[PDB]
DNA sequence: CCGTGTGTGTAAAGAGTGAGGCGTATGAGGCTGTGTCGGGGCAGAGGTACTTACCTGGCAGGG
DNA sequence: CCTGCCAGGTAAGTATCTCTGCCCCGACACAGCCTCATACGCCTCACTCTTTACACACACGG
C-alpha cells in the first residue's frame, strides 16, 4: 500500500515514476504494486492523469548524461 | 624421557650465541636470495683496548654494517628450539647481543622514504566522482531474491492433507524419537497443515502448560 | 655440381571464445469460480560550592 | 551485664522484549480472446591467435 500510495503521489505531483522505478526502491513487486495502485484509485474515488512520453524525459535523459539539447531532441521525438 | 620434557644438553655445554637485531632490508635480501648458502662475511677486529664489530654485504646479493654491542647482564636470554617432531630442545644461553645499523647517513632516507611510500600503498582512501552514480536503484519489475523465493514456493507447492492414519502413523513414530515437540517443529516433520495437524493432535495430543518457555503440545494420549 | 638441411608465405584448419538476431515461450491483465494452506497481523502473557541532616563507632558510665 | 550521647563520615539538597497461536485472507488451476512486454535459447557468424600444410627457395660446406 505504501509503495502504490508513493506511486500515486508521484502521479498526482506530475512527476510519475515508472511501476519499476518505484518497485526498485521497494521489497514489493511490481505486480503487486500495480494491483494495491488499482484498490487504491478505486478507494479513494480519485483518478491519476495519463501519463505521457514527456513525463520522463528530464530524469531518463539526466540519468543517461545527455546534454539539453538531446534531451529537446528526444521530448519532441516522442511527442 | 616424555613429550613435555625440555632436552637441557644445550644448557649443559655452556653453548654460547649471539643475540643480534637487523634492519627489514638486510633480512628481505636474505630473504630475497632464499638461502642460496651463503648473504655475507661477518668481520671482527680487535685492538689492544677496544672491539670492531662489523658485517660486510655480499656484493652478489646487493645487486658496511658496523656491529654495536649491548650489555647482556641487564637479562638472561636463552634459546630453545621446538622441533617438527615435537621434541622441544634449549639450544643454549646467549652470550652477547649487538645491533646493526646502516653505514649510510642521509641517502638512507630515501630508501625509508620509498619504504614508507610502499607501506602506504594499501592506505585506501576516499575518491571523488566527477559524475554523480546513476546505476543504483535500476529500475525492475521484480527483485531477484523474489522471483526465486516465488519459485521455489510454485515448485515445492502447498502441504496437502493426507489421511488421518498416514498422519497418525507418522506422528507416534516422531514422538518416539522426542518425549516432547514443538508445534512449529513438529509440523515440518509432519509436512502437513497446520489446522489439519492441530485438529488431529488435538483430539489425542493435549496442551501442558511449561512456565519456563511457553505451553506446548504433548503427543502422548494420556 | 649436385646432393641436402633448413627457412618462408599465406591462406587453410584448429580450437576458442563470443556475439547477435530471431523465433518461440511466457506474462500480465480483469473475469469467475472453487478446495486449501501458508500467511500475516493480531494483541497477549511471561519473563560546582556550601549547609544541614542521618547513621555508625566509640568510650563512657551505670546497674 | 547491659545502655547511651557525641564526633566524624557520608549523603542529600538547595543556590548561583520475545515468541505465540490465530482467524481472515492472497494465490495457486484454468478458459477463451489479445496486445504488447519480457525471457530464453540456439544456431549462424565473427574472428583471432596459433599453428598447419605445402610449394618453393637458398645457402652451406668441404
Amino acid at each position: 500500500i505504501a509503495s502504490a500510495c508513493l506511486y500515486i503521489a508521484c502521479r498526482q505531483e506530475g512527476v510519475p515514476r515508472t511501476f519499476k522505478e518505484i518497485c526498485a526502491v521497494s521489497r514489493i513487486s511490481k505486480k503487486e504494486i500495480g494491483r494495491c495502485f488499482k484498490l487504491i484509485l478505486k478507494a479513494l474515488e480519485t483518478s491519476v492523469d495519463l501519463i505521457t512520453t514527456g513525463d520522463f524525459m528530464s530524469r531518463f535523459c539526466s540519468n543517461l548524461c545527455l546534454p539539453k539539447q538531446v534531451q529537446m531532441a528526444a521530448t519532441h521525438i516522442a511527442r | 624421557a616424555e613429550r613435555g620434557e625440555l632436552d637441557l644438553t644445550g644448557a649443559k655445554q655452556n653453548t654460547g650465541v649471539w643475540l643480534v637485531k637487523v634492519p627489514k632490508y638486510l633480512s628481505q635480501q636474505w630473504a630475497k636470495a632464499s638461502g642460496r648458502g651463503e648473504v655475507g662475511k661477518l668481520r671482527i677486529a680487535k685492538t689492544q683496548g677496544r672491539t670492531e664489530v662489523s658485517f660486510t654485504l655480499n656484493e652478489d646479493l646487493a645487486n658496511e654494517h658496523p656491529f654495536v654491542l649491548q650489555s647482556v647482564g641487564g637479562q638472561t636470554l636463552t634459546v630453545f628450539t621446538e622441533s617438527s617432531s615435537d621434541k622441544l630442545s634449549l639450544e643454549g644461553i646467549v652470550v652477547q647481543r649487538a645491533e646493526c645499523r646502516p653505514a649510510a647517513s642521509e641517502n638512507y632516507m630515501r630508501l625509508k622514504r620509498l619504504q614508507i611510500e610502499e607501506s602506504s600503498k594499501p592506505v585506501r582512501l576516499s575518491q571523488q566522482l566527477d559524475k554523480v552514480v546513476t546505476t543504483n536503484y535500476k529500475p525492475v519489475a521484480n527483485h531477484q531474491y523474489n522471483i526465486e523465493y516465488e519459485r521455489k514456493k510454485k515448485e515445492d507447492g502447498k502441504r496437502a492433507r493426507a489421511d488421518k492414519q498416514h498422519v497418525l502413523d507418522m506422528l507416534f513414530s516422531a514422538f518416539e524419537k522426542h518425549q516432547y515437540y514443538n508445534l512449529k517443529d513438529l509440523v515440518d516433520i509432519t509436512k502437513q497443515p497446520v489446522v489439519y495437524l492441530k485438529e488431529i493432535l488435538k483430539e489425542i495430543g493435549v496442551q501442558n502448560v511449561k512456565g519456563i518457555h511457553k505451553n506446548t503440545w504433548e503427543l502422548k494420549p494420556e
